[PDB]
């Protein structure tokens, strides 16, 4: 059961920057697609680097992805005081070449 | 009384395969869904296995037990025709199921404009009449089995002939089938959704899975064989124990086997068919 | 005179008799199905086979072929 939890979380007032993390740790023969939500989409990365953001994001956030060691994160920028609900990990994962692709969320974190 | 045991336990297998490749035949001719131009392929390596379980490894058991041919010399040329051309018509079909599936799985999209039935059934029909080509044309050219004595059953001696019926039979159809399955693993390892839906992908990636296990104890199953048999023609003094050289000689035999075997220990729906053909 | 005393794809190893021998020989020993263990050589009589072997003694040179 391949795991992915949040990270980076705290506190912090409008105007500050943040750096959530999210790794995948179990049983994965290879991660292609994974982004945070909102539910919502907020960001996206493929494992080839196609990045994509949502329309709500004009150019405010940058996600970035490491093909090394499994893991993906989101630099924050420019806090709103109505931007902040939910942010989920979710990430399509595979644990062999002959099984179907999955996927799976993660617990979440507020500001 | 090492022959009877010896014999209870290869007729044992025989019946077992027997057995096992009329329920794969059944399976597919008796459900509508399974009904496809890639389990025609598996229908056609089955009847293959049957005819050589049930016709052929008979008698080479019968011959093994005894030490000699026992049926006269006309029926040793039969024997040995139909054990050839099974042979090869089992590795070719096998071929056959590779590039199928290297199809399948590079071009899923246009696959059921490119594999249609009837190119299908023709490269059924190509296969085999290729298959009687390589194994009944050499049989002719290459001195029709010498021996004088009536009780044995030797195929040609020449070296030449072993060398193209193992090139032929073995090494030739081994190339495509290990390049075709090696294009399929690298494709299946690059792309993320293999025809843009989820069940196909999974759908796709089964049967590639089932073919690996098919090929890879195919490879186990008769490689020592084709490696220790045209050494000892080719080295006369490279002449091996011949407690191995039976060993292998049987080894790639239970194949056509175990094969039935490896059909529903693999996929669901095979298992399910094998239930429902047996209930019955 | 001379015999046979293998076959492969490189050739035929054949050598000369010594006196005594008249005729050549080539058994043919049981292995596995299609596959037999053939032993050819020099003999001044004919070797009596044993355990099914089949052995085909002649007389011309070069001829257990």
């Amino acid at each position: 059961q391949v795991q992915l939890q949040e990270s980076g979380g705290g506190l912090v007032q409008a105007g500050e920057s943040l750096r959530l993390s999210c790794a995948a740790s179990g049983t994965i023969f290879r991660l292609y697609d994974m982004g945070w939500y909102r539910r919502e989409l907020v960001a996206s990365i493929t494992s080839g680097g196609s990045t994509k953001y949502g329309d709500s994001v004009k150019g405010r956030f940058t996600i970035s992805r490491d093909n090394a060691k499994n893991t993906v994160y989101l630099q924050m920028s420019s806090l709103k005081p109505e931007d902040t609900a939910v942010y989920y990990c979710n990430a399509e994962y595979r644990t062999g070449i002959w099984e179907e692709l999955l996927d799976g969320w993660g617990q979440g974190t507020q500001v | 009384s090492k022959a009877i045991l010896l014999g209870v336990i290869l007729g044992g297998l025989i019946l077992f395969g027997v057995l096992g490749n009329i329920l794969v035949i059944l399976s597919v001719a008796c459900h509508r869904h399974l009904h496809s131009v890639t389990h025609y392929y598996i229908v056609n390596l089955a009847v293959a296995d049957l005819l050589l379980t049930s016709t052929v490894l008979p008698f080479s058991a019968i011959f093994e037990v005894l030490g000699y041919w026992a049926f006269g010399r006309v029926f040793c040329n039969i024997w040995a025709a139909v054990d050839v051309l099974c042979c090869t018509a089992r590795i070719w079909g096998l071929c056959i199921i590779s590039i199928d599936r290297y199809i399948g799985v590079s071009y899923p999209l246009r696959y059921p404009t490119i594999v249609t039935q009837r190119r299908g059934l023709m490269a059924l029909l190509c296969v085999w009449a290729l298959s009687l080509v390589i194994s009944i044309g050499p049989l002719f050219g290459w001195r029709q089995p010498a021996p004088e004595d009536e009780t044995i059953c030797q195929i040609n001696e020449e070296p030449g002939y072993v060398l193209f019926s193992a090139l032929g039979s073995f090494y030739l159809p081994l190339a495509i089938i290990l390049v075709m399955y090696c294009r399929v693993y690298v494709v299946a390892k690059r792309v993320r959704l293999l025809s843009g839906s989820r069940e196909k992908d999974r759908n796709l990636r089964k049967a590639a899975k089932t073919l690996g296990i098919v090929v890879g104890c195919f490879v186990l199953c008769w490689l020592p064989f084709f490696l220790v048999m045209p050494i000892g023609s080719f080295f006369p003094d490279f002449k091996p124990s011949e407690t191995v050289f039976k060993i292998v000689f049987w080894l790639g035999y239970l194949n056509s086997c175990i094969n039935p075997i490896i059909y529903p220990c693999s996929s669901q729906e095979f298992k399910k068919a094998f239930q429902n053909v047996l209930r019955i | 005179l001379t015999c046979v005393t293998s076959k492969s794809i490189f050739g035929i190893t054949t050598e000369d008799c010594p006196d005594g021998q008249n005729l050549c020989f080539k058994r043919r020993h049981y292995v596995v199905p299609k596959i037999y263990d053939s032993t050819r050589g020099c003999a001044a009589t004919c070797p009596i086979p044993e355990n099914y072997d089949s052995i085909h003694c002649c007389k011309t040179d070069k001829c257990n072929e």
